[PDB]
């Protein structure tokens, strides 16, 4: 839902001490998901992969 | 987290609210600050 | 300057005020040529520079040092110092601040059903 693309985006933005640098990533790992998927939306994706591997 | 909110048994005026949402803010994060904000709206609106 | 800087378009044709000032150097200084070629009398030819000067005056910046050139109607011609200075110069309505494509605007009313990262877009 929403509110849990909310709760991670918050959840990422700290523990990185930087949240233009992890926005820099996110855009980054965004990118690279759209760009090996066109052989949910890109930053939605990165935004949830980024957060299940911050365990 | 793991901060219990104390049972406010008073009044509630804007000031009260603002420390409120303060205090949310400070112990909870910025996403349950927007949950309580809206919450809260949707109780006085209501 | 490039002739796109100065467009002439035809709508009648709407000139920039660019091209009036330009016309008035070039018509003074082919004037003082000829008058320079036949010999002319001294303060002819002195009267042709200053002349020529001044054009070149209005061309650079309309208004600094002598009489302002007005045009067909009584406003001041928009001379080269006057395009990159002022609130509608271009510093300030072309490269500080743009109109931007994929941009809407309406009028605001109050969603009280939506949550705090939402709007309402019709």
């Amino acid at each position: 839902d929403s509110q849990d693309l909310l709760f991670k985006a918050e959840s990422l933005i700290v523990n990185s001490t930087n949240r233009y640098h992890v926005t820099l990533q996110i855009a980054r790992r965004a990118k690279q998901a759209r760009y090996e998927e066109m052989e949910i939306k890109p930053v939605l994706r990165a935004i949830l992969e980024m957060s299940d591997e911050l365990n | 987290a793991k901060s219990a909110p104390i049972f406010r048994n008073r009044v509630i005026d804007k000031k009260q609210l603002k420390k409120l949402i303060g205090w949310t803010f400070a112990h909870y994060g910025t996403a349950k600050t927007a949950v309580v904000a809206d919450d809260l709206k949707a109780l006085g609106f209501r | 300057i490039p002739p796109d800087l100065r467009p002439m378009v035809q709508l009648r044709f709407a000139t920039s005020d660019l091209n009036d000032l330009y016309r008035r150097v070039i018509n003074r200084n082919n004037r003082l040529a000829r008058l320079q070629e036949i010999l002319a009398p001294e303060i002819i030819v002195r009267n042709e520079k200053r002349m020529l000067q001044e054009a070149v005056d209005a061309l650079i910046d309309n208004g600094r040092r002598g009489r302002t050139v007005v045009g067909a109607n009584n406003r001041p011609l928009k001379s080269l110092s006057d395009i990159i200075e002022g609130k509608q110069g271009r510093f300030r309505q072309n490269l500080l601040g743009k109109r931007v494509d994929y941009s809407g605007r309406s009028v605001i009313v109050v969603g009280p059903n939506l949550k705090i990262h939402q709007c309402g877009l019709p």
